[PDB]
């Protein structure tokens, strides 16, 4: 997901990265948003589906 | 200088459009904060976001409306609270020009800028005579010694001649010395029914006259006076006559709560109570100016630093409202509590 | 609930925009009605038109900002007209996240909202004692039986104590009782000419003296009185003195005309007649508020609903102007004959 | 025609956004100027820059806000200067569609001309009695020949009835004839010691009572009196009875200067010095209006062209601070030393 949220085939947008080196703390979008959100906690199943 | 200060004005204005979490904002908004807390977070390192949900985001959010709101008065509160520090590279951030700012907060400085550093006319707020140490009563009948025409203050915007029969003279001294008005409104009438030195009942008749100036005007009328000219009070009657002259109000150019638009309602948002935690720090932050840290200036103040302010504070006032932010400060101990019309007033050292 | 209301507003300011048929639009406006327009006929099924030329398509707009007003407000009219009819789904349309307000309607309702949720410190409008049922003669000498000093009230915003010689003591107890002060602004002044129990003039000597709290205040000063500290006059002089004490003006919690800019400004658009049509529209809408329904508040509301409804209205008057609807209404029967001040007249009641 | 008005003031405040020189415009702006100017230097052949930095290129942009403002207000100054000539086309401009005006600016014009063609209730900034010719002694009592009951005027908001033992008797009619009151709020208090016709105190025994249309009203209560029913007063008691009736404030369908949201603070802003320039100037523009030319009318205006007139000057006012223009006018000479309170005071005639 990370490696191609990365990915722009297009114009880029503003990615500002989080201090952590783990994968999906940018926040890309002309309005931010949260990556970190689709992460993987186990006990929230923040990322991926429910 | 001007422009850094309608940068911050922008800024917060916007903060406050952040009423909901998922709510579509207009494209100028958006514009404007993705530059303004791209900037900010570039020079502070604190992290805002732009649609913050947690409370720790809203925190972040309202530290910078107030590191900007306090760097665009010029103020240094220092330290007031444990979780808050303010930045001074906070100015840095309002002076940087990719950062544009609405024609409203545009020709909302040049108002304040405009009417602080000039003056003009203006319908003044108390009376005339209010600032008399002596005062007699209204009615009665005092000839000072010596004189055929004797003028007397007997209220905060009323005067009182005591005129002998066949006796005239001029008045315009009684006036003269205080304030310094451009233009004085005046209305005099013929005191009907007076009490004499004894106290028996006295008329006035019809005949009695006065002119400004030269010129003769009608009695309950109002009457432009430049305050320089002769004001004449004759009395051809063969009787004791009393007639008062009123100040229904007088202009000078000093400044009013009518110097800038609604001025009053600003004023009395800051000086509001919304719970212990704005109380202080908006306490804490006019402690840093020549304005009363909580209760209304009884003297309308008239320097650019002063309005600014206020005005910066105002609309600090309402980005706290809409954020909801909670955080320490040194000496206030916070009521939990929903609050009440009693503990508000409580607060009011 | 705010942005609902802040959505509205934004619509009916949007609306006021339409001047003229082929004028061109702010790029803002066009971006707000487009969206607003299409999500309204698509729960209405009314014919709203983005230009409107005729008439119908007019009243059919002006009947949109109408819903959206008493949406707004939380009104349900009833039944005021044959040609329109109110759908409560007007009220899905503005919670409608997808539809934008302005910058400037959204910290508009932040102040409302922020304001009329708390309280604060304000000049009030009236005189100190205007609710006092006995009033005494200005200027007039009067000694309670057994008492030394009388403290008496002789105006809406005056009182005079009657000091014998030598004598003293305390007069706060006159001014405690009514109203809820936060801060009394006092200036007292000595009423050196008075009327005498029988009417012979008498003189106040000077070297009379009051002192608020213990310290020795000046005459014909300011004096920033808390209203529970000892208001004590003396009397050091071998003669009866009179001293008169002026509530210049009085600070409490209780809202003014100035809770909100100019407020006062929007009541009277709100009030206004315009013609027959707006004015039993108006007035019907009050109707369901507990705000009077042609005649301006003696005492200025202080909730939300009361300040937003207002607003509203006072905006709903202008996009009336802009508009130029034409409608019945149970109860308005139309002259054509040019409208003048007389007509206005009579119509209120 | 107000669509002509509103696309100037538009282009006005748009003008006051430039405070400096690289500062990035809000794209909405960029589109306003872009247009106005370009429309503008082809009906005048002007050179007017949006990004001016010289200073004939401020003064340019200055000249056009100017003819703007004039062609909009209806106003034809004629040759007030050397540099300047106003080029009539300007209206031609105003008059062109393709030029888009705030929300804001359509708000505003709209309220102008809304409220200026109808009438409504205000509540009247001075005392009922102003106009009265004669005055009689408050506290004092007085009886007419043959009467039993005498009412007697007594202060510029304030009468007084003279009530013998056991009399009785309508009031109304000396409140009748003056202005034409809707509403006269009312407040009777009982004068517990007055001055007999020949000095000697005299009491106001407790029973008195002051009906209004039939009912009978407290003491010290604010009453609402539509000014036609029966103000009838009665003295049950077995002695001299007077009593203090106030009129706290009245309504009536009179512009006050409510009449649009802070009228007050914009006509402050006009009748502001600046500098000698911008003195004059104004002073110029007003010769062409019924409006005083540099003081404060006694009386608010109540015509469109007025208000209008004002507002386009007030807004004017502010452009001329922000764009610092420097400029030759007949029959004024400009003082370079830093202007001081003094500098202002004398060039006010």
């Amino acid at each position: 997901l990370n490696d191609y949220l990365l990915y722009m085939y297009n114009t880029r947008v503003q990615v500002n990265y989080g201090p952590t080196g783990e994968p999906l703390d940018f926040q890309i979008g002309r309005n931010q948003y949260d990556c970190n959100v689709f992460r993987a906690d186990f006990a929230t199943g923040t990322g991926y589906n429910g | 200088m001007d422009t850094i200060a309608a940068r911050a004005l922008t800024v917060m204005r916007a903060c406050a459009t952040l009423q909901e979490a998922r709510i579509v904002l207009e494209a100028n908004v958006m514009e404007i904060l993705g530059i303004a807390i791209n900037r900010y977070n570039g020079l502070t390192l604190r992290g805002v976001t732009m649609r913050p949900t947690s409370l720790a985001q809203r925190n972040e959010m309202f530290f910078m409306c107030l590191d900007m709101m306090l760097s665009a008065a010029g103020i240094n509160v220092g330290p007031i609270s444990p979780d808050y520090t303010q930045h001074m590279a906070t100015i840095g951030v309002l002076a940087t020009p990719e950062i544009p700012f609405t024609t409203e907060a545009a020709n909302e400085i040049a108002r304040v800028t405009g009417e602080t550093s000039t003056w003009g006319p203006a319908r003044q707020p108390y009376g005339f005579f209010l600032e008399t140490e002596e005062t007699f009563q209204p009615g009665r009948w005092f000839m000072r010694a010596a004189q055929a025409a004797t003028a007397v203050v007997c209220g905060p915007d009323m005067i009182q001649v005591s005129l002998n029969a066949g006796a005239r003279g001029d008045v315009q001294q009684i006036f003269q010395g205080r304030n310094d008005p451009m233009m004085i409104y005046l209305v005099w009438r013929r005191i009907e029914n007076f009490a004499m030195a004894q106290g028996n009942s006295q008329q006035t008749q019809a005949g009695v006259t006065v002119s400004v100036g030269g010129v003769d005007m009608r009695a309950g009328r109002i009457i432009a006076w430049d305050g320089q000219a002769a004001l004449h009070v004759r009395n051809p009657t063969q009787q004791n006559a009393m007639v008062q002259i009123q100040v229904v109000f007088y202009i000078s150019m000093d400044k009013t709560l009518n110097q800038y638009p609604a001025l009053t309602a600003e004023i009395f948002n800051v000086y509001s109570f919304r719970d212990h935690t704005w109380h202080g720090l908006r306490t804490a932050i006019r402690n840093r100016t020549t304005l009363p840290n909580m209760l209304p200036p009884i003297f309308p103040p008239n320097d650019r630093d002063s309005i600014l302010t206020l005005l910066l504070l105002s609309t600090l006032a309402d980005v706290y409202t809409v954020l909801r932010p909670e955080f320490a400060m040194h000496g206030v101990n916070p009521m939990p509590g929903p609050l009440t019309a009693a503990i508000a007033r409580a607060a009011y050292v």
